[PDB]
RNA sequence: AGUAAACUGAGAGUAGAGUGCUUAGUUGAACAGGGCCCUGAAGCGCGUACACACCGCCCGUCACCCUCCUCAAGUAUACUUCAAAGG
RNA sequence: AAUAGGUUUGGUCCUAGCCUUUCUAUUAGCUCUUAGUAAGAUUACACAUGCAAGCAUCCCCGUUCCAGUGAGUUCACCCUCUAAAUCACCACGAUCAAAAGGGACAAGCAUCAAGCACGCAGCAAUGCAGCUCAAAACGCUUAGCCUAGCCACACCCCCACGGGAAACAGCAGUGAUUAACCUUUAGCAAUAAACGAAAGUUUAACUAAGCUAUACUAACCCCAGGGUUGGUCAAUUUCGUGCCAGCCACCGCGGUCACACGAUUAACCCAAGUCAAUAGAAGCCGGCGUAAAGAGUGUUUUAGAUCACCCCCUCCCCAAUAAAGCUAAAACUCACCUGAGUUGUAAAAAACUCCAGUUGACACAAAAUAGACUACGAAAGUGGCUUUAACAUAUCUGAACACACAAUAGCUAAGACCCAAACUGGGAUUAGAUACCCCACUAUGCUUAGCCCUAAACCUCAACAGUUAAAUCAACAAAACUGCUCGCCAGAACACUACGAGCCACAGCUUAAAACUCAAAGGACCUGGCGGUGCUUCAUAUCCCUCUAGAGGAGCCUGUUCUGUAAUCGAUAAACCCCGAUCAACCUCACCACCUCUUGCUCAGCCUAUAUACCGCCAUCUUCAGCAAACCCUGAUGAAGGCUACAAAGUAAGCGCAAGUACCCACGUAAAGACGUUAGGUCAAGGUGUAGCCC
């Protein structure tokens, strides 16, 4: 079998950045309360405090991830090499919608 | 040759030297990617645990990873180095076992 | 070994026995010799030899060889007054052409003995600094003097670490 | 001597001789756009002087030539 | 060559058990001359990419897998150059 | 690369790459006591905050310096001329040093070979058409440099009016980023700088401190760790694991007795370090018949050489080349007369019978003998006859930047066509036969005119001059060298490839890399084996043709394999198969089921594993005659080899053969039959090493 295998489509890689730890927690143990990993998993690639960096959009471009921002900004530098790269950065400001918007991606990757 | 040609030559002109697969780098940032197992080539029968991992640069190799037993997984962050596993061909770097998420192996 | 007959006239050593050091009037020096014939052979002995020689001790002039133009071997020397000295060199052996144009364009033993004691002015023993230009890199090598803090280590009342502790 | 040195390029050459034969009509068709690129870039080279040189049109009655054509 | 062929007896071993084995004897042949074609031996060579040795070695086509490279339609992006000029 | 070492093979020699040992620096792992000193972001990415230039009776002066960085990159050095500045003021000069002029000045790529105005003259007008370049122009890429220091840059647009935009490459600090990570200390006391007439003032320059094993020096009653221990290369005990887990710089290790893995013990090296990765240091005077390499051929320029001069012995002639003409032998075709067959080969078939044989007529094809000659030509090539024209150079080397040539095959156009002949068709063969064999026939070979430009174009041995002197000389081949010049070569493979460029070439040619991969490839040998290998002589129940009786078919007897059974084992090509067994109804017995015993017939036992640990006893070549100690000699003292009797380097104890002995001879048959080969048979004759079992 080919050592490098294809990720199901049924596949969400998040990159979590945060503007203070404790906001990064909190969103952290909210992913630890996703129960239907048999219709869509979830990996967890990166999180961290701070700014969107190159290493997430690089973290994001190899595991096909999309990075959520919490109370944190991304420079047209970072904005523009997403672009190139086909990451997609979702700054959010509300936790409320930072798990909306999570729920909406899982939900695409569900079959229809 | 005659003085005449040595003259016309020169002195001789190295090659640039060839960068491996660390680009003349002592060790490397890499992301692991997935986990398997490779034969090594004739007469050498074993399954040698080794990972792909993306680096810092943007290129994706294989590392063979030494010792008895290891957890690295998807994700995870390692360091690797140069010297090649002598009978995995093509296998040129080789994890540092105590870096980053890669532990040194447990005793016995 | 090293290529060609006579592989001496390729050593530094050789090059460096050169005892012609023309006087600064000296430009240029055209070589007119013969290739074959008996009352040439000096000439041609001459510019296999001496013409390194020559020319190591005299970088800045100009050496110029022409073969088989004239029916004899001669050497013209042009100066920057606009004088120029013709040498036939026709039947002389090659240490007597040395000898000849050491002579009448040559630097004197005297002359070159004053311009090596110039250079010597230019390396004063009491000078400090590095190796490359003086003897001593600093004072503390003079047996007697502080010796330097990474040898020695100074006393501590010598020392600001504690100058300022007990001030302080 | 023996010819296992010869006999190495013997396969080579046989082997690519029956290469070109199946992809003749494919390297055809590689070979036509890369004489046009390289007329393409031929005339690029000659429109630089001109344009370089202070003139806004190629020299009166200069027409640049087809010379990577068969013909 | 007292060979083959045919015939007869005995022994070993068993409590008994062989169309087997070991062994003694009787009768008693045919061919033995050509050949180097076939398969080998010896002598003297030749060749050799074989050397646990021809049951040796070995080339190419046709998968999976892994590594690198090249060509390439259309398209996008980035970089480079301009004034080193003219009115 | 050195005082070198390891690694190609069955072995030797040569060549060759790779690696080892030495010395630094960075980074990682693990570990770390003190003092002194030195050094100290990965990044020209973005920067919070604080500070870093003031001085001074107002003017000026300074903030154009110091400090920083290494992006760009021959503005750095020498000469000429000559501003600004210092010597209060002119110095009628020195010192220092711009601009300008001249010269010099990095690396890689020539697959960057042409640049495209790059020159000159003239007072001007204007005229001429030149200028640089294979001795590397132009161009692309890389990099701060020649370190008392210098150059360049100062957020970007080379510049900085203007614009983008709001600037730490000043100190401290921070985000991002990288394998890489110093304190948001103090003082102007010293030195240096700025300012002042000066006392003085200011200065993140600098000084004295802070942090950090990166280095050096020194020391310590207590306090040592890292790596290594198969060879290279200093140094391992007991266990575990069983080609697994793992290790490895190189060669390699591990598949049930691991000095190589893991643990443990001990030892070795270095030591507050250790040494895993990475990087640098250490590489042109060697070669080119066969290892990489004399570019298919000849001829220049600028140059280089001393082989030029004197001074010379084979000029000339044999198969150079071009053109025109010519034909002896053999074919083809046709005609007459005969024949019924011809052709084909190990043997056939198919094919042809307008076929075959005799005779005559008879070519745009090809050139027996000579040639045992060795000539001509630059090479490629050139060997039938005649004629014509005709075979460069009164020094040598020399063009891959040019010119002219270049077997065969091939392309285009027009002709010839005997024979041969890719392809193709048929016949045969074969498991198949897209081959080898047979037949037919085309492209093509020929002429003319253009192309194409390739050969194992190799005599794989460059041109010219010279030597046989020696230190002859790795091996082989075709002895070893000297001078000089040009060309070419630098592990294997990728690769007579890709890309670029050129070309009447278009499935082409020439030039010609890189990435990934390997630790070899390679050249020449030694010995043996093997050969559908040569010659010679043979086989003596024997290789063939022969001779006699059998087996293979039938039934039975017996062994084996398969199948079957709850129900052994071993042998199992020659060299197993009425074999271990000169022997199984119980027993034998080792198997199967059930039941029973546990210090047991034994100071226990085991027919448990391993014949690939062995002794013992044997098979096999052997229906052989060779093995081997000790010496000697040869090969330049390599693996290896060692015979000539009119003898030339072999001498050889011992073992086997032989000789003897047994049986009825001196014959025959037995017996004997070495060293080794098949890890051949046998742990189930017995014994026994190692591992396993002990209710
Ligand atoms: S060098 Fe002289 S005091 Fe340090
Ligand atoms: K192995
Ligand atoms: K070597
Ligand atoms: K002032
Ligand atoms: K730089
Ligand atoms: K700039
Ligand atoms: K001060
Ligand atoms: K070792
Ligand atoms: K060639
Ligand atoms: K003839
Ligand atoms: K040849
Ligand atoms: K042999
Ligand atoms: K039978
Ligand atoms: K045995
Ligand atoms: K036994
Ligand atoms: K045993
Ligand atoms: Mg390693
Ligand atoms: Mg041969
Ligand atoms: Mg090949
Ligand atoms: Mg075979
Ligand atoms: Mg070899
Ligand atoms: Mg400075
Ligand atoms: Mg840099
Ligand atoms: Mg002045
Ligand atoms: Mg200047
Ligand atoms: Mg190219
Ligand atoms: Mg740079
Ligand atoms: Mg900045
Ligand atoms: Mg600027
Ligand atoms: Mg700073
Ligand atoms: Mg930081
Ligand atoms: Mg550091
Ligand atoms: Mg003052
Ligand atoms: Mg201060
Ligand atoms: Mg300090
Ligand atoms: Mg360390
Ligand atoms: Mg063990
Ligand atoms: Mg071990
Ligand atoms: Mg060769
Ligand atoms: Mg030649
Ligand atoms: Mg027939
Ligand atoms: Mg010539
Ligand atoms: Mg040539
Ligand atoms: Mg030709
Ligand atoms: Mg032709
Ligand atoms: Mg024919
Ligand atoms: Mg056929
Ligand atoms: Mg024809
Ligand atoms: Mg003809
Ligand atoms: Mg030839
Ligand atoms: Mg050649
Ligand atoms: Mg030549
Ligand atoms: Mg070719
Ligand atoms: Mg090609
Ligand atoms: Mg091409
Ligand atoms: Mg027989
Ligand atoms: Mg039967
Ligand atoms: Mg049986
Ligand atoms: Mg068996
Ligand atoms: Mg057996
Ligand atoms: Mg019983
Ligand atoms: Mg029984
Ligand atoms: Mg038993
Ligand atoms: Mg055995
Ligand atoms: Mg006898
Ligand atoms: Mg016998
Ligand atoms: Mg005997
Ligand atoms: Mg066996």
């Amino acid at each position: 079998p080919k050592e490098k295998r294809e990720r199901d489509s049924n596949v969400l890689s998040v990159i979590i950045k945060g503007d203070v730890d404790g906001s990064v927690e909190a969103i952290l143990n909210i992913i630890d309360t996703y129960d239907a990993s048999h219709e869509c998993e979830l990996e967890l690639v990166h999180f961290g405090v701070g700014d969107v960096s190159a290493n997430d959009v690089n973290l994001a471009e190899t595991f096909d991830g999309v990075i959520y921002g919490f109370n944190v900004n991304a420079g047209n530098v970072i904005q523009q090499s997403a672009a190139k790269k086909g990451v997609k950065i979702k700054l959010h400001k509300i936790i409320y919608r930072l798990v909306e918007d999570l729920q909406e991606e899982l939900s695409s990757r569900l079959p229809c | 040759a005659t003085l005449n040609q040595m003259h016309r030559l020169g002195p001789p002109k190295r090659p640039p030297r060839k960068l491996g697969p660390t680009e003349g780098r002592p060790q490397l940032k890499g992301v692991v990617l997935c986990t398997f197992t490779r034969k090594p080539k004739k007469p050498n029968s074993a399954n040698r645990k080794c990972c792909r991992v993306r680096l810092s640069t943007g290129r994706e190799a294989v590392c063979f990873i030494p010792g008895e037993g290891h957890t690295l997984q998807e994700h995870q962050i390692v360091l690797v180095e140069g010297g090649r596993t002598q009978d995995l061909p093509g296998v040129k770097l080789t994890v540092v076992r105590g870096k980053y998420d890669c532990g040194h192996v447990q005793k016995k | 070994p090293m290529k060609g007959r006579f592989p001496i006239r390729r050593t530094l050593q050789y090059l460096s026995q050169g005892n012609v050091v023309f006087k600064d009037s000296v430009k240029v020096m055209t070589v007119n010799y013969n290739t074959h014939g008996e009352l040439g052979e000096g000439a041609r002995k001459f510019v296999f030899f001496n013409i390194p020689q020559i020319q190591y001790k005299n970088p800045w002039v100009q050496i110029m060889m022409f073969k088989n133009m004239t029916p004899s071997p001669f050497l013209r020397f042009y100066l920057d007054s606009g004088e120029q000295v013709l040498v036939d060199v026709e039947t002389k052996s090659n240490k007597e052409i040395m000898e000849h144009i050491r002579k009448i364009l040559g630097k004197n033993e005297e002359t070159l003995r004053e311009e090596e004691e110039e250079k010597k002015q230019l390396s004063h023993p009491a000078n400090f600094g590095p190796r490359k230009y003086c003897l001593r890199e600093c004072i503390c090598e003079v047996e007697g003097q502080v010796p330097c803090p990474s040898l020695v280590p100074l006393p501590k009342e010598m020392r600001g670490k504690y100058k300022a502790a007990l001030k302080a | 001597k023996n010819v296992l040195k010869i006999r190495r390029r013997k396969m080579n050459h046989h082997k690519y001789r029956k290469l070109v034969k199946k992809t003749r009509f494919l390297r055809r068709k590689v070979q036509e756009g890369r004489l046009r690129r390289k007329q393409i870039k031929f005339e690029k080279d000659l429109r630089r002087i001109w344009l370089k040189a202070g003139l806004k049109e190629a020299p009166e009655g200069w027409q640049t030539p087809k010379i990577y054509l068969r013909g």
